[PDB]
Formats: structure tokens, C-alpha cells, sequence
């Protein structure tokens, strides 16, 4: 599809009157998600009968959800998302402070410094090297933050979200050590949308 | 309504030649009160230091599109990234002129990011081209790890995707290391001729100088390179022959200007016809949004056709590479780069001189060096491939032929006896049957010697998932076929769709199909009562990892006869049989061919109902082998006049 | 779309760049089909992937087709489209004379005279009505005139006409009674211009 500021907005109705499918998973940013959403109640594909799965990328600032979202959106978050700007702070800080503390103990001296903006050096020095890789691997608190050779979370412990009635974002399910572990025996389906009745 | 441009250039001359160009385009096209004002800049060594001085000199003014240049000194993609974040965040469009990397290519990292000249992953596509004028199939693929490498690799995949072919085999060596010998080793291995490099001028010139050292630039391999590696410290090492390729401008800094001044100037206007049109932020600090028309600007900036430009027709694809660019194949012949022929973006055309090969050949050489041994995987079916022990002396009894003919025998290596009490070696056995004299015959028309083996675990071959594994594999046959141990398949291997997907299936020497064996004739088929009530009064199964198993495993009208199978499953042919005659198994359900053949000759046994999966066996091989033509020729050959009809009444009568 | 000479061309562009179907179907004037093909042309609707069709409304002297129509524009129009004024003045006087000569033959005398303008015959007089039967059935040389109650041609011969490379209104099919029998067993698509490429 196509979304954003106003844009075409024919041609995306067109298409999101064709879609027959009681599952649908989209992809998109926050503004185009609500545009999205927007689109597809005037679409009738919201309400019992259809399932929304998200990433991160559509939800923004999980505190306060948007109105065109549809309750029962399923979502995956890491298990920090709880967490306040503090622990997630304290929790930074810790990983880079483990990280030193391993490379002491196993070169038996304190890793050096970082340099300037100035005249950078070229190739990377063996210590910078070393301390990278005893940044990656670190556990912290039970929960690991070991990281991938991309840089992001390698096996982290994952949080299934959905919105609920009340409109808030809450937990569903958990995903630690490659096992789901959901809430619901059956997946709940109360949206409100039965105006028309056959879209259920 | 003024619109300013902005250019990160190296001498500042190419400045001059900026504000020319500019002043051509304002003047071409109607002035008015649109004023296409210029303004440029210097590149500066420190990068934050360039990143910051475009925040202050070009991003401060309103500026609708920066161009950007490379410095004559190599630092490959170092130079043109601080430009593309800065411009990035605003979403202010930055066509590159030089810059060849294919990061740049990628849209989520350098968001509003265009450039003239094509990447060098599109080197790629002109040597797609090539592969299809000479027909070249089979090829080995030598890329670097670094980023660039894996996105040649890629676009090269997904073009013969299309084609519906692949790579012989990839090799990716590790940037800036020596001694890669070992990895050309496994190049010399294989069956293919061609390789294809891809990787940096020092890279390139390790590999040459490896490759010369290992008699790899011999007569009938052929070498396809880029201009990375065809230039500086690799032409030098370059051995003799390589065919490599050179964009025509390229380097052409002032043409690239011109063009590139055009375009925006054409899609300045358009976007100014077209209103709504907001402003630039006018400075970094401050401001912290994006341009609104920005993502406008680009979308007005790529669907744009200037067919007036220096280099030819300017045009770009979906991530703002040019597309259809001109390409100049180039020879090495005698220490000169030659041009021996014009990719004009969707042909090459040669055009003078003659190519020289690497060997030295004035003729199209082959891509594949087909062997003469050939190592046969076969397994032990008893009208077939009759296996027995070998007398003390290590050699096969000779026997005669009830007719009184001399029985052809060759000398299989095989697992002696089940794994346990296996001493686990191949123990040197005597192989003879149907598959094995039409293999003999095989072997005297294409003129190929042989060695024969017996497959390692005694199956014909299934794909499973073992637990905790990222994919499926075949066992048996089918993955010792797969992973290089065998070069043929001699033996009743049925035909089929999963099995034809990965291999190479000759014409049918033989047509058959599954039927079912009972001791002492009532039942009709698959289609009985019982047979689809299953219960444990009546127990039937099939041999575990063959073609029966597969059938049944695809059909979900037959799932609960695939349960009641597989929890009764047996390890192969003679034990099931010995099984159904032992009334420890009541129905076994098999080959036609093999299951008749027991009958026949066993007695006490019979076969009930009527095919119900015809097939036939094939020989198995690599897919896009080159003798696959010659063998299917010669099995037809010999169904046509007498020899299958002599194998059939010799063996099974 | 409004199609107006001289007006909003924005506001077409922008619906006419939205349409992805593969054989599009027209009805308008010559003027609104030139102005709708040069629009199309400009959104990229008249390659060799879109089929055009247009009843006879559109096209208008068949001697001189425009240069805003697309090569492989399809239409259908009468047998008559290729006769000459003095052949189509000829068909139309003997179809009058066969329809008095039916009456004469009937009634044994000839239809009476048409009025006059410095009066208005209230009644329909049924010798006017059995001249107007006789009238609607007729057959001539061969050919079916047979009149609808609407006054218009019914079960009439048609023809398939298509605009060939050379910008020449070529007849491509017939409509003899219910039967289609057209040349072409595939039909043919040129790239704009020429190089008639063909499906892959
Ligand atoms: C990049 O390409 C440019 C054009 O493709 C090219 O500019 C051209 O430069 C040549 C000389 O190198 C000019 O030709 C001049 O001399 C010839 C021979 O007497 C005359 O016939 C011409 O009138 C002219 O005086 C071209 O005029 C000029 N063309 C353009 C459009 O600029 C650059 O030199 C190239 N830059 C490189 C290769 O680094
Ligand atoms: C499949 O069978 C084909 C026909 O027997 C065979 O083609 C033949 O290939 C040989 C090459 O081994 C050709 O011989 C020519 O080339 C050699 C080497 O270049 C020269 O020394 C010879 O003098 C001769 O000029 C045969 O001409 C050619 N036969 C035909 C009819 O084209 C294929 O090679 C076989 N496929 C295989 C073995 O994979
Ligand atoms: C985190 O990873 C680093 C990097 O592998 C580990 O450091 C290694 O420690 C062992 C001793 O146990 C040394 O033999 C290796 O040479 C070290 N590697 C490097 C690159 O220096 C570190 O042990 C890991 N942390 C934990 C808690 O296991
Ligand atoms: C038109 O472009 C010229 C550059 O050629 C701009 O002049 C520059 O202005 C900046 C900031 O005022 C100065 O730092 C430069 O020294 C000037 N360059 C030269 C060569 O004088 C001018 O500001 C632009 N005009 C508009 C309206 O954008
Ligand atoms: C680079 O790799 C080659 C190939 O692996 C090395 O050559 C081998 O070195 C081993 C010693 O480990 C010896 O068996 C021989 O010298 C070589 N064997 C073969 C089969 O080639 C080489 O030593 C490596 N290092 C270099 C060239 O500096
Ligand atoms: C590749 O080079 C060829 C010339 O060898 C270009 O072909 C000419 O392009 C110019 C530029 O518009 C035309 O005026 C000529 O009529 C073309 N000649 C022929 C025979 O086609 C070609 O355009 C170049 N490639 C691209 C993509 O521009
Ligand atoms: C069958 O194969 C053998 C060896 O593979 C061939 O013998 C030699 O093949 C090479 C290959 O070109 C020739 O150059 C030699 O002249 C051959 N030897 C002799 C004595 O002629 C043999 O020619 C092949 N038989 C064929 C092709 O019929
Ligand atoms: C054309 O239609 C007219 C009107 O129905 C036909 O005229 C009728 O002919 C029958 C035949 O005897 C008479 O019984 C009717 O009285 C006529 N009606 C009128 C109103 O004249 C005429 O025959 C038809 N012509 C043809 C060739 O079928
Ligand atoms: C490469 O060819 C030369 C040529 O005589 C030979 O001496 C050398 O042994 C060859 N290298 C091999 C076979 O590895
Ligand atoms: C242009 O912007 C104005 C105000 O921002 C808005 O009302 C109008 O709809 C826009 N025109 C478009 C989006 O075509
Ligand atoms: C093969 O196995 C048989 C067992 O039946 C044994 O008698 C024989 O010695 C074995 N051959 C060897 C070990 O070479
Ligand atoms: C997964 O595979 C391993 C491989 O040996 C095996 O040990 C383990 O039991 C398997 N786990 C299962 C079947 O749950």
C-alpha cells in the first residue's frame, strides 16, 4: 500500500476492499499505521473476524496508544519495555560496566580510553578490539544482553503485547529460551465492531 | 522564487565547471523568476569536520539537493557517507556523481540518497549477459566478505534465479588476507571452468598471483572480472586473458556535473509547477524536521527521463542507481587492455579485434571439464544389483549364464553387513544385476571409466528435519549424490516431483509402478475396506526413506495409512519380504518390477491389485550435468533397438 | 473525469495514475478522447500492457484518425462504415422505396404524402402507422434493415475496427447474426511506436 500525509488516498481503499483474510499482518511506521488503520475501518477490517500483527515499528510511545488503533493489535516487545527511562539507564550502565570489569580481569588493567574528533587512528587497535568483544557477551540481573556481531540482541526474552479493551497495552505472552507462553487458551476476540454484524 | 543548489567537489575548479553548468541549465530553461542559484563547497579530511561544515555551509542555506563528488585519492566509501546522513536527516535528496560502493544503494541507511553512476553490484548483470552469449553454465563465484562482495553475490543469484540455474559453488575469502590458496584448491575440484571475481584491487591481486601459482589460468578457464580488479596493483598480477569490464564515463567528473545539474534543474521545476512546496530548514541547529516536500522531491527526482545528458540517457531505478548504463569489455592481451566489444545495457555487441582466451585459445572455450572417473553410488536390490562376497584371492567367481553366456561382474566397496556387527570398512564386494551390465553398456558408448560403491546407510533417500536443525537434508542416495560422493546413480531410483527439484533425472529405463505383495490375493488395491480402516489385526509397511514413503507422506487422504505405516516401517526390500513371508507382516507395499520379481521366483507369495502410482527408474545426477543429453540418448537408444528387451529377459524374466 | 477542454488536468492526472487494469474501456466525445488520451499517454496507460476500447461516440471520421489515439484502439461500428455518401444516399432511398412498395403491395395503392408544418394531425391516422410498419422490416441486396420499435438498427452487421501501426482504422472482426469471427487469433501489441513485442 501507500500511506502518508494525505498522498493518494485512492488506489489504497481500492485494494483494502479485496482483502479477504482473517488474519492480517502489516508493516509500518506510526503515522502510516494510523492512516493505515484508519483506512481499514472504513474498509470494514477491523472487529471479530480480523487478527492485526504488528512489529515495534508501527507502535509509538506505548503509554498512550492512538484511537484508529484496534483493540486485540498484537505486538512483540523486549521484555524492557516496561522499564523506566532510569532502569533502562541503570541497565546500560551496567552492561558497559560488566564489560570493563571482564576485560580487567582478563588482561589485568583497566581498558583505555576513547579518543577524539580529531585525526582518527585507521586501523582498530587490538585493546579496542578486545574490549568490544568482552562488551558483547554480558549477563546482568539472570536476563542476558549478549549481542549479535550486528550489534543488536541476540536471544533476548521477548514480550507479546496486545490491547485490550480498556485500550491499554498489556501482556499476552512471553518468549524466553525459544518457548511461547501465552495467557489465553483461546485468543479473545471482544472488539466492538459489530455494526454491520456480517463483519464478524 | 529562488531555488539553491549545493556540491560538495575536490579542486575547486569543478566548482567552476558547477556554476557553468548551472548557469546553462537557468538559461535553458526559462529563467523567469525561478533563479537556480549555486553554491559549493571543498571535501575536508576529517569527516565530522566535513559533516559539520555541510551542516554550515550548504544545509544553513535553503538548499534543495547537494551533489557530491569523490576525491582523487582512494578512501572508497569514507568520503561520500557524512554528506548522505546530514542531507539524510532532512530528507533533502544527494546524488552522488563517483561514488560506486553499494551501501549507498541501500535506502534505509542513506534515505534520500541518488547517484549517476551505477553501482558496482550491476557488474553483475552485464556478466549475466555474457553467460548467455556463450552459454556458460556452470560457474564458480569468487567474492570477498566485505559488504560489496555479498551484494554482488546476491544480485548475481537473484539473476539466475530467473534463469532458473545456479552457481557451481561460492567462495568468500576474507578481506586483506593472504595464502587463499586453499580456497582456489576446492575451485580446482570442481567440474566448472569459469569464475567469476569479485573483490578489491589488492584482493584481486593476491588471487591472480594464488591462481598462477595453481595452473588456474590455463587453457579452458575463463576469467570474469571487474574494473576494481583490472586496475592499479591487480592489472599488473592480472594473468593473461581475463575479460574485464569498465564503465565509459566513470571517472568523467564534469560530465556527471552537467548531468546531474540538468536532472535537478528539470525536477526543480516540475516540483515548483506542481506547489505545496514548503521550504528547506534552512540550518542543522535549531531545526529538528524533516523537509516535508523532501520525500516529494525524490519521488519527482527518480521517475525523471533526461535524454539530453552527456553521458547519454539519465534514468534511475527503484534505489536511485542509474539505470541502463554503458559498459566496455575489455581483453588482456599481450600486457594491453583491449576493448573487444560494448554492453550497451541490455546486449554486448563486439564490435573489433579478436578475443584471446587465457590459455591462449582462439576458440570459445567450454565452461566445464567433465572427469572420466566416475564415482557410482548404487544400492542392493535383488534383481538389479545382486551383491555377494568376493572369493579369498580379491577377485569375483567366474560364472555362466544358464544360456552359457560369461556373467559381467564389477567390484563394489560396501558397509559389510548391518552397522553393529560391521567391523566399519568398506569391504570390497561383487556387484552384478540389470543396473550393473547397463551401466557396463553405458560406460562403453560415453567412453567413461568407473568406480562403484554401495550407498553408505542402505536408503534411497528422504528429506527430514532432525530437531534443532535451520533445515532439511536428504539421506541415502539422494544427499550422498547431493553433497559430491557419487557423480551417478545406478539403480532403480524412482522418478519423481521432490526428488527431480534437486537432481537431474535421465529418460526412464524402465516403466513401472507400486503394487502390494500378500503371502499365499484378497485385497483390491489401496482402495480396500481394510487398508483404509487400519487396526493391529492387519499390520503393512513399506522400506523407511524411499519413494513409497514419500508418496504417502504427500497425501492427506492417505495420512492415517501413512501413520499405520511409518509406526511399522522397515529397514529395506529382502528384510520386508522375509518379514511377509516369516507372517510377521501381512501387506508390503513396493516397486512393481521388484515385488513381481519375488513372486516370480520365490513362490508362496502374490501381488494384489493394480498399479497405483506409475513411475519409472531413472539414472540420478547433478542437476545441469552436461552429459545428462548423452545418457538419456543412450538409454533410448538402447530401448529402441534390443538391449532392454535382452536385459529384461536375461535377469527378470 | 471531467474531460474539459482547457481546465482541471491535476485533479485527472491524479486518478489516472492510479489505475492498474489491463484493458480499460472509454466512453466519451472525439474532443474528451483526445484530452483522455493525451492524459493517458502521460500516465503511462497507453504501452503495449493496455487495451483500449471505445464505442463509435468517441471516434469520429473514421478517414482521420487523430494523433492523440493509441495504436490498438478497438471499436465496432456498422457495415456502412467504409461506403461512400452516394452508396449510404442509395441504401436509404431503396429502403424507402421497399418499404412503399411492401404498402402498395398490400393496400394495392401508394402511401399517402407526408403534411405539412401550418398544422399538427393530432391522430396518428393508421394509414401513417401501417406505412411506418411497413417501413421497419426491410431487406436489401442481402442485408438485414430491420428497425426496432426505438427506431434505431436492429440485429444489424458489424464490425470490429482497430487502429494499426500505420494510424489506419483496419477492420479486424465481423459480427455476421450472433457469431464473432475476427482475425487475429492473438492479438497483436506493439511497443508505442513499433516492435510488436510479443508475451512472454
Ligand atoms: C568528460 O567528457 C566531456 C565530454 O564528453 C569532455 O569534454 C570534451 O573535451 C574535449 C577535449 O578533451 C572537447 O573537444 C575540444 O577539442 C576538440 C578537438 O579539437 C574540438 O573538436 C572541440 O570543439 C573542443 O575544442 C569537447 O568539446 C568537450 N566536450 C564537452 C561537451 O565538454 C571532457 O574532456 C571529459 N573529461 C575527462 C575525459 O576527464
Ligand atoms: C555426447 O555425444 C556427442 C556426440 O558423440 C559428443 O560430441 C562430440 O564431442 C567430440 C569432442 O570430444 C567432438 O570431437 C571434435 O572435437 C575434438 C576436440 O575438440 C576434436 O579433437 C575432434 O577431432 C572433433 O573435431 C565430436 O565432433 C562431437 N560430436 C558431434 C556429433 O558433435 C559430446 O561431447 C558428448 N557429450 C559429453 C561427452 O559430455
Ligand atoms: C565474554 O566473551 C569474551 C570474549 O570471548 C570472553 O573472554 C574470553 O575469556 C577466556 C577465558 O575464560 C579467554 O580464554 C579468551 O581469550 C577471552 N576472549 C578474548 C577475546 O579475550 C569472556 O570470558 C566472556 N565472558 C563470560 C562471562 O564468559
Ligand atoms: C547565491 O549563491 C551564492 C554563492 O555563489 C551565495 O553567496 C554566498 O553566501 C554565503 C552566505 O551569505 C557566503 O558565506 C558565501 O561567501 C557566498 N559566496 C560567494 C561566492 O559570495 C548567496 O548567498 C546565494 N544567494 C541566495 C539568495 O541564496
Ligand atoms: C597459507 O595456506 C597454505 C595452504 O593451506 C599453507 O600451505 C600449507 O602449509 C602447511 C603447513 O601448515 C604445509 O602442509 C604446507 O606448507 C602447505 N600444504 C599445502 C597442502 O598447501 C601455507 O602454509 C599458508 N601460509 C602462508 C602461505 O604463509
Ligand atoms: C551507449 O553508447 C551508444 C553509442 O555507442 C549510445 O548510442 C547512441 O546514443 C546517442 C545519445 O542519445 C544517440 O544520439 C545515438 O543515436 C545512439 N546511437 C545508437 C546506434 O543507438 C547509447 O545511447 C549509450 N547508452 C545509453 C544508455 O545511452
Ligand atoms: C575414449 O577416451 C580415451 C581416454 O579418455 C581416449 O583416448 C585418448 O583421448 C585423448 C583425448 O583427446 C586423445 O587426445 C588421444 O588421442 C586418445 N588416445 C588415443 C590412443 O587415440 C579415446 O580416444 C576415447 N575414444 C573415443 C573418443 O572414441
Ligand atoms: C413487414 O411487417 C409488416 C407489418 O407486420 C407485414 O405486413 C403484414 O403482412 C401480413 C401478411 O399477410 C398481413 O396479414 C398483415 O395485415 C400486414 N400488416 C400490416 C400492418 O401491413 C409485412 O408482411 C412484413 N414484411 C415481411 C417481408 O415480412
Ligand atoms: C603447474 O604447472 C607447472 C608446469 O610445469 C608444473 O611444474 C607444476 O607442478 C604445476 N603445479 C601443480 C600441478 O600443482
Ligand atoms: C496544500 O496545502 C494546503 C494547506 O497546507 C492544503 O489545504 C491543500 O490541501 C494542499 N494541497 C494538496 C495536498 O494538494
Ligand atoms: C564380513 O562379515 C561376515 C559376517 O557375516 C564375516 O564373516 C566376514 O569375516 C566379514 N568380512 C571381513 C571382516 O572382511
Ligand atoms: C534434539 O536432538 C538432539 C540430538 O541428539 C537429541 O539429543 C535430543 O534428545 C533432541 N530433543 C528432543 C527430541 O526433544
Amino acid at each position: 500500500l501507500e500511506l502518508g500525509p494525505g498522498g493518494p488516498r485512492a488506489r489504497t481503499q481500492r485494494l483494502l476492499r479485496q482483502v479477504d483474510a482473517p488474519v492480517l499482518v502489516a508493516y509500518c511506521s506510526r503515522e502510516e499505521a494510523e492512516v493505515l488503520f484508519a483506512e481499514a475501518a472504513q474498509a470494514g477490517l477491523v472487529g471479530p473476524g480480523h487478527v492485526w500483527l504488528v512489529p515495534n515499528l508501527a507502535l509509538g510511545s506505548t503509554d498512550a496508544p492512538p484511537a484508529a488503533f484496534p483493540v486485540g493489535l498484537i505486538s512483540v516487545v523486549t521484555e524492557s519495555w516496561r522499564l523506566s527511562l532510569r532502569q533502562k539507564v541503570r541497565d546500560g550502565v551496567a552492561i558497559l560496566a560488566l564489560g570493563a570489569h571482564s576485560y580487567r580481569r582478563q588482561y589485568g588493567t583497566l581498558p583505555a580510553p576513547a579518543g577524539d574528533c580529531r585525526s582518527h587512528p585507521g586501523p582498530v587497535s587490538p585493546a579496542r578490539e578486545a574490549f568490544y568483544r568482552h562488551l558483547l557477551n554480558v549477563t546482568w540481573e539472570g536476563r542476558d544482553f549478549s549481542f549479535s556481531p550486528g550489534g543488536y540482541l541476540v536471544r533476548p526474552t521477548m514480550v507479546v503485547i496486545a490491547l485490550n479493551r480498556h485500550r491499554l497495552w498489556e501482556m499476552v505472552g512471553r518468549w524466553d529460551h525459544g518457548v511461547l507462553y501465552m495467557k489465553y487458551p483461546v485468543w479473545p476476540r471482544y472488539s466492538t465492531s459489530l455494526q454491520p454484524v456480517v463483519d464478524s | 522564487k529562488i531555488v539553491n543548489i549545493g556540491a560538495v567537489l575536490s579542486t575547486r575548479k569543478h566548482e567552476q565547471m558547477f556554476r557553468e553548468a548551472v548557469n546553462q541549465a537557468n538559461k535553458r530553461h526559462g529563467s523567469w523568476k525561478i533563479q537556480l542559484n549555486a553554491t559549493s563547497v571543498t571535501h575536508k579530511p576529517n569527516a565530522i569536520q566535513m559533516a559539520l561544515s555541510v551542516c554550515e555551509d550548504l544545509i544553513s542555506s535553503q538548499v534543495y539537493a547537494i551533489l557530491v563528488s569523490h576525491p582523487p585519492t582512494p578512501n572508497d566509501h569514507f568520503t561520500p557517507t557524512p554528506v548522505s546522513y546530514t542531507a539524510g536527516f532532512y530528507r533533502i535528496p544527494v546524488l552522488g556523481l563517483t561514488t560506486r560502493m553499494s551501501i549507498y544503494s541501500d535506502k534505509s541507511i542513506h534515505l534520500s540518497f541518488l547517484r549517476t553512476v551505477p553501482p558496482y553490484s550491476h557488474q553483475s548483470s552485464v556478466w549475466f549477459e555474457m553467460m548467455r552469449v556463450y552459454n556458460w553454465n556452470h560457474i564458480i563465484l569468487l567474492v570477498s566478505d566485505d559488504h560489496e562482495g555479498r551484494a554482488a553475490q546476491k544480485r548475481l543469484e537473484t539473476l539466475l534465479e530467473e534463469r532458473e540455474s545456479k552457481a557451481e559453488k561460492v567462495l568468500q575469502f576474507d578481506p586483506g588476507t593472504k595464502n587463499v590458496t586453499a580456497l582456489l584448491m576446492e575451485a580446482r575440484e570442481l567440474e566448472a571452468r569459469v569464475i567469476i571475481l569479485s573483490a578489491s584491487e589488492d584482493d584481486a591481486a593476491t588471487v591472480y598471483r594464488a591462481a598462477a601459482m595453481l595452473n588456474m589460468t590455463g587453457s579452458g578457464y575463463v576469467w570474469l572480472v571487474g574494473e576494481r580488479e583490472i586496475s592499479g596493483n591487480a592489472l599488473r598480477y592480472a594473468p593473461d586473458g581475463i575479460i574485464g569490464l569498465q564503465l565509459i564515463n566513470g571517472k568523467n567528473e564534469s560530465a556527471h556535473i552537467s548531468d546531474a545539474v540538468g536532472v535537478v534543474a528539470q525536477a526543480v521545476h516540475e516540483l515548483l509547477e506542481k506547489e505545496n512546496i514548503t521550504d528547506p530548514p534552512r540550518g542543522c541547529v535549531g531545526n529538528t524536521n524533516i523537509w516535508k516536500t523532501g520525500p516529494l522531491f525524490k519521488r519527482v527526482l527518480m521517475s525523471s527521463k533526461y535524454a539530453d545528458g552527456v553521458t547519454g540517457r539519465v534514468e534511475f531505478n527503484e534505489d536511485g542507481d542509474r539505470k541502463f548504463a554503458n559498459y566496455s569489455i575489455m581483453n588482456l592481451q599481450n600486457r594491453k587492455l583491449v576493448q573487444v566489444g560494448i554492453y550497451n545495457g541490455t546486449h554486448v555487441i563486439p564490435n573489433d579485434r579478436k578475443i584471446i582466451w587465457p590459455g591462449g585459445e582462439t576458440e570459445k572455450p567450454r565452461g566445464y571439464q567433465m572427469s572420466t572417473r566416475l564415482k557410482i553410488v548404487t544400492i542392493h536390490q535383488e534383481p538389479f544389483v545382486y551383491v555377494k562376497p568376493t572369493m579369498s584371492d580379491g577377485t569375483c567367481k567366474e560364472e555362466f549364464t544358464v544360456n552359457g553366456d560369461p556373467v559381467k561382474k564389477v567390484i563394489c566397496t560396501g558397509p559389510n553387513d548391518t552397522s553393529p556387527g560391521s567391523p566399519r570398512h568398506t569391504v570390497p564386494q561383487c556387484c552384478y544385476g540389470f543396473c550393473i551390465d547397463l551401466l557396463i553398456k553405458l560406460a562403453r558408448t560415453m567412453n567413461f571409466t568407473y568406480e562403484v560403491h554401495l550407498v553408505a546407510d542402505g536408503k534411497f533417500g528422504t528429506q527430514e528435519r532432525v530437531n534443532n536443525s535451520n533445515k532439511k537434508e536428504w539421506n541415502g542416495m539422494m544427499g550422498e549424490l547431493l553433497s559430491g560422493q557419487a557423480d551417478m546413480i545406478v539403480a532403480p531410483l524412482t522418478i519423481n516431483n521432490e526428488r527431480a527439484q534437486y537432481i537431474e533425472f535421465s529418460k526412464p529405463f524402465k516403466y513401472q509402478g507400486l503394487t502390494i505383495l500378500v503371502k499365499k490375493e484378497r485385497i483390491t488395491g489401496i482402495n480396500d475396506p481394510r487398508l483404509r480402516n487400519p487396526s493391529d489385526k492387519f499390520i503393512y509397511a513399506t522400506v523407511k526413506q524411499s519413494s513409497v514413503d514419500i508418496y504417502f507422506r504427500r497425501q492427506v487422504e492417505l495420512s492415517t495409512m501413512y501413520r499405520h505405516m511409518e509406526k511399522h516401517n522397515y529397514e529395506s526390500a529382502a528384510e520386508a519380504i522375509q518379514a511377509v513371508r516369516d507372517n510377521k507382516l501381512h501387506a508390503f507395499i513396493w516397486d512393481s518390477a521388484v515385488l513381481e520379481f519375488e513372486a516370480s521366483q520365490k513362490c508362496d507369495l502374490v501381488t494384489t491389485g493394480e498399479l497405483f502410482f506409475r513411475s519409472g527408474f531413472g539414472i540420478g545426477m547433478r542437476k545441469d550435468s552436461p552429459w545428462k543429453q548423452n545418457v538419456s540418448l543412450s538409454i533410448l537408444k538402447s530401448h529402441e533397438n534390443g538391449f532392454m528387451e535382452d536385459l529384461d529377459k536375461t535377469w527378470v524374466r
